[PDB]
């Protein structure tokens, strides 16, 4: 490096995973009621 | 004219907290209701400063002397190298008329003093005086606090001071004033060391020194530096 | 750049035509300001009324319709989100 | 000017803008204080005896008025050099703490004085900064300072631990260990008096006549003004856009009484963004303030040429008291967004057809 | 009317124009390698024949800064016209109709 | 641009703030990013299973 | 001279990282606008029926 | 305390999990109670 | 050997070819160096800085 970074983003990919699961299972179960 | 001191008076160099003190105009421009930021020489906030209730100290960069003198004790101060009419000396008076400011290859003793007689007239500070170099008189300076700055920048002299009513008893207030330019002298002197001079019948005072650093200033309305903060002193600074 | 100079606007002279350039952006800049704010509020071509008499189902409106009293015409949320603001 | 700025011959309906408006100052006025005391320059040009190059005589002068004039036409100078600063102009400025070094040199040396140069004597006897401004002033002084039998007493700096530095004076007189074993105070092998003597005499030739130099140092605005030339004092004016000159600080402006509360050591105070606002006038000491004149972009409101050939004119942000070809023209209409001419101002209401501004626009009928 | 900084992107809007033009304003004050800041100090201070180089210095300077100004502007203007077409879309649809 | 040098840097500071702005922009197109993120993917007020 | 030297060096360098900050800044509009639409297709066709 | 992002100094790590305030990364942030 | 600079070295189990004195990767950016006097192969990686 010659005086640059890179920042990590505030998501790690687990959480990210965790909304698209959870998404992913109100829609299944509740249809569009949850929304 | 003038012997050793044979009752050495010893005066305790003790510490104290330097607190918010210190802080002066430094420039010559009027400003209203601003935040400027300037780097120059300050006394840093919350150090310690000697205390002191006649020994040679260091001139260094920047002095801060202050003095919560009852009944005008302190007189002036001498400035030089090694105090001696071989290298340039520099001298200030303040007695009961105009103050007069002296440069001249000086001689002193080992303890100068002035001492009053009770009808007051002495002076025997010196010892002998041949080439001298600069002379200049003004106004006198003078329960209250009186607080001076001097620093020596590009062959000036500057002298910056404030004089306060107070009432604590001990310890430097817990409060804030800013330091207007008294005086410059326009001369050019390579000082390292420093005096102070008493007027004994015929001894508390606060020293502290300076370094570069930036501040903060805020001005009132009416262009009076009323608050500070120090850069260099907190992550919250 | 020059601050009423005349030598720097001879100097400036010989850089080509850049301050055209420069103003011909900030009036397309205005001018789309101006557009914006008439292509999102002008939107009907007649200026409604509200009839005087005010019996709405019993739901009560009076929190947005404009008031009369205020000089300015607007209504009390409009006069609080002017006035929260700088 | 329409045609011209938008470079066709032919112009279709709308509102155009083509150039700006300022207003032209009108008077001069001039305060400096009431001093008149001469200046000494004889005293140290016309010296008998000057020192040596290392110990060059320094000299501090302030408090005077001086006139460069009577020394730019000196014919008795051989090298008359300025580096910061115009010699036409030091009549026409004010300074503080001008110092003055005067000294006696070779005359192949005189080079060396200069900033970024290296050598024997701006090294060893002389360092002058990089950023050095002032003059310098060189004239041979072989008629006088020349003897007959040698002149021993001039002496230069030769050797030294390191370079010096800046406005440095040297007169430490030790032994120089020249080599890997201490002197002891023996000038033998390896061991040499640092100042080298000179043999000046009327019978060398040129590059060996003594040559006296003087030059001055100045300063930019670090204190209030002390030391300037002959100049003439106006007065003071009110209310008119004017330049003034005011102890060396020139701006055009307008002035008015202000009643800012300074304090009894500023000189000139300002505001956010370091505008000069307010100044203090040498003589009598008030608090001024300053403006600047009025000024402003210019618009053309017209209907089109394929339709007729008559227009509008609008100074956009400018209060219609200073308007001036268009002095009178038509009646005058007064917006929130500037002053209008050319138009009439109607109580009707229609579409909109150029607009102007502030809610209002104009069309054409006139 | 209890709760305040409810309105946080006109503010931000404000503040960001705002501080463009402070910055802008405050480059008026740079050197840019040349001996002084002010133009007439050097123009009634020193011989043309270089006077004109600390012009030159002073004019490529300023001009750099108005033109990263200028572009910064454009770029503020795009979004803001964005912003602009989705809210006349949303008055469109939501006020003048059931979405 | 200057790589740790006393005199590069004192050169670079008669320029004035040119990079107070520059860090800015980085500034803001990292917390743009961040927002983005967020307001695509976070749209659920509970954890479902 | 060495100042000269570093003179043309930095602006150079400055002239780089002026274009390479312009370069990022368009990028990351365009990102925001995709990500906008993203963002819209997620919350119609996802969580109800177009 | 050790952190994805770097080291943090003045703060003390819990084992709960509130809601994010102050956003510091790699998943984690701080706020005040100390 | 006349190729200067600042970092910390370490062991490194890189083989250079029996000729070679450095090596680098992109842009020109130094990585391993070979001392004279004991002929091994180190690694340089910079100071820290945030
Ligand atoms: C100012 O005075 C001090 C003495 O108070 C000088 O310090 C001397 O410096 C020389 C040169 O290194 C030493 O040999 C001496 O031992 C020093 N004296 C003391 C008492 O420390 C200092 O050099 C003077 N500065 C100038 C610019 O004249
Ligand atoms: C006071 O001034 C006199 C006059 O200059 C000094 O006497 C000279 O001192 C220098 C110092 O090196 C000698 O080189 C001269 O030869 C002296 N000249 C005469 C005529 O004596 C005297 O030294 C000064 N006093 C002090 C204490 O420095
Ligand atoms: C700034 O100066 C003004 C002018 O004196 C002050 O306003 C008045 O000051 C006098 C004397 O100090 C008071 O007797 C009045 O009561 C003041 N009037 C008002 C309305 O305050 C002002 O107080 C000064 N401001 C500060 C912060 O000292
Ligand atoms: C609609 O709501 C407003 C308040 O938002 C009601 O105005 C209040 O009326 C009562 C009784 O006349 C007054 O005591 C309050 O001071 C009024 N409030 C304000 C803010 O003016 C109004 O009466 C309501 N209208 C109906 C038909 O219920
Ligand atoms: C140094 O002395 C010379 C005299 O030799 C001055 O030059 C003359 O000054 C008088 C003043 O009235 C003029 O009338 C003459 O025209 C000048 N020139 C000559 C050749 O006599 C000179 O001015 C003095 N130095 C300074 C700085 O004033
Ligand atoms: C244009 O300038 C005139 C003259 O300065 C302004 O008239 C002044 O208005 C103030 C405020 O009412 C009065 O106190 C002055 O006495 C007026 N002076 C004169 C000579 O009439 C006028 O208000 C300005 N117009 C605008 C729109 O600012
Ligand atoms: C001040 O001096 C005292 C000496 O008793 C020391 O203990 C203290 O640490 C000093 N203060 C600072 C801030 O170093
Ligand atoms: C005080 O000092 C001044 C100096 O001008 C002197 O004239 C006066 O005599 C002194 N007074 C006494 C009492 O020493
Ligand atoms: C200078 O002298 C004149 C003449 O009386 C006087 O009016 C003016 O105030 C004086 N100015 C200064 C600065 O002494
Ligand atoms: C504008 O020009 C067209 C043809 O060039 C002409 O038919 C029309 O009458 C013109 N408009 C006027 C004169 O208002
Ligand atoms: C129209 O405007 C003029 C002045 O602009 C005014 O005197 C007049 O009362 C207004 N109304 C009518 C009907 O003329
Ligand atoms: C909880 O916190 C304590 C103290 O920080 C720590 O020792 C422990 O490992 C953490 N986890 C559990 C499950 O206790």
């Amino acid at each position: 490096f010659n005086g640059l970074t890179v920042l990590p983003p505030l998501l790690t990919d687990e959480m990210i995973a965790q909304y698209t699961s959870a998404l992913l299972a109100g829609t299944i179960t509740s249809g569009w009621t949850f929304g | 004219q003038c012997v050793n001191l044979t009752t050495r008076t010893q005066l305790p160099p003790a510490y104290t907290n330097s607190f918010t003190r210190g802080v002066y105009y430094p420039d010559k421009v009027f400003r209203s209701s601003v935040l400027h930021s300037t780097q120059d020489l300050f006394l840093p906030f919350f150090s310690n400063v000697t205390w002191f209730h006649n020994p040679v100290l260091p001139f260094n960069d920047g002095v801060y002397f202050a003095s919560t003198e009852k009944s005008n004790i302190i007189r002036g101060w001498i400035f030089g190298t090694t105090l001696d009419s071989k290298t340039q000396s520099l001298l200030i008076v303040n007695n009961a008329t105009n103050v007069v400011i002296k440069v001249c290859e000086f001689q002193f003793c080992n303890d100068p003093f002035l001492d009053v007689y009770y009808m007051k007239s002495e002076f025997r500070v010196y010892s002998s005086a041949n080439n001298c170099t600069f002379e200049y008189v003004s106004q006198p300076f003078l329960k209250n606090l009186r607080e001076f700055v001097f620093k020596n920048i590009d062959g000036y002299f500057k002298i910056y001071s404030k004089h306060t009513p107070i009432n604590l008893v001990r310890d430097l207030p817990q409060g804030f004033s800013a330091l207007e330019p008294l005086v410059d002298l326009p001369i050019g002197i390579n000082i390292t060391r420093f005096q102070t001079l008493l007027a004994l019948h015929r001894a508390a005072y606060y020293v502290g020194y300076l370094q570069p650093r930036t501040f903060l200033l805020k001005y009132n309305e009416n262009g009076t530096i009323t608050d500070a903060v120090d850069c260099a002193l907190d992550p919250l600074s | 750049i020059c601050g009423d100079s005349t030598e720097c606007s001879n100097l400036l002279l010989q850089y080509g035509s850049f301050c055209t350039q420069l103003n011909r952006a900030l009036t397309g800049i205005a001018v789309e300001q101006d557009k914006n704010t008439q292509e999102v509020f002008a939107q009907v071509k007649q200026i409604y009324k509200t009839p005087p008499i005010k019996d709405f189902g019993g739901f009560n409106f009076s929190q947005i319709l404009p008031d009369p009293s205020k000089p300015s015409k607007r209504s009390f949320i409009e006069d609080l989100l002017f006035n929260k603001v700088t | 000017e329409t045609k011209c700025t938008l470079k066709s011959f032919t112009v279709e309906k709308g509102i155009y803008q083509t150039s700006n408006f300022r207003v032209q100052p009108t008077e001069s006025i001039v305060r400096f204080p009431n001093i008149t005391n001469l200046c000494p320059f004889g005293e140290v040009f016309n010296a008998t005896r000057f020192a040596s190059v290392y110990a060059w005589n320094r000299k501090r002068i302030s408090n005077c008025v001086a006139d460069y004039s009577v020394l730019y036409n000196s014919a008795s100078f051989s090298t008359f050099k300025c580096y910061g600063v115009s010699p036409t102009k030091l009549n026409d400025l004010c300074f503080t703490n001008v110092y003055a070094d005067s000294f006696v040199i070779r005359g192949d040396e005189v080079r060396q004085i200069a900033p970024g140069q290296t050598g024997k004597i701006a090294d060893y006897n002389y360092k002058l900064p990089d950023d050095f401004t002032g003059c310098v002033i060189a004239w041979n002084s072989n008629n006088l300072d020349s003897k007959v039998g040698g002149n021993y007493n001039y002496r230069y700096r030769l050797f030294r631990k390191s370079n010096l530095k800046p406005f440095e004076r040297d007169i430490s007189t030790e032994i120089y260990q020249a080599g890997s074993t201490p002197c002891n105070g023996v000038q033998g092998f390896n061991c040499y008096f640092p100042l080298q003597s000179y043999g000046f005499q009327p019978t060398n030739g040129v590059g060996y006549q003594p040559y006296r130099v003087v030059v001055l140092s100045f300063e930019l605005l670090h204190a209030p003004a002390t030391v300037c030339g002959p100049k003439k004092s106006t007065n003071l004016v009110k209310n008119k856009c004017v330049n003034f000159n005011f102890n060396g600080l020139t701006g055009t402006g307008v002035l008015t009484e202000s009643n800012k509360k300074f304090l009894p050591f500023q000189q000139f105070g300002r505001d956010i963004a370091d505008t000069t606002d307010a100044v203090r006038d040498p003589q009598t000491l008030e608090i001024l303030d300053i403006t600047p004149c009025s000024f402003g972009g210019v618009s053309v409101i017209t209907p089109g040429t394929n339709t007729s050939n008559q227009v509008a004119v609008l100074y956009q942000g400018v209060n219609c008291t200073e308007v001036p070809v268009y002095s009178t023209g038509s009646n005058v209409f007064q917006t929130r967004a500037g002053c209008l001419i050319g138009a009439e101002h109607v109580n009707n209401s229609y579409e909109c057809d150029i607009p102007i501004g502030a809610g209002i626009c104009a069309s054409y009928q006139s | 009317s209890s709760t305040a900084s409810a309105l946080g992107k006109l503010q931000d809007v404000v503040n960001q124009n705002a501080q463009a033009l402070n910055t802008l304003v405050k480059q008026l004050s740079s050197n840019f390698g040349a001996i002084s800041s002010v133009l007439n100090d050097i123009l009634s201070r020193l011989d043309p024949p270089e006077a004109e180089v600390q012009i030159d210095r002073l004019i490529t300077g300023r001009l750099q800064s108005l033109q990263t100004y200028v572009t910064q502007q454009l770029i503020r203007a795009a979004e803001i016209r964005a912003s602009a077409n989705l809210a006349a879309t949303k008055m469109s649809e939501c006020v003048l109709g059931q979405s």
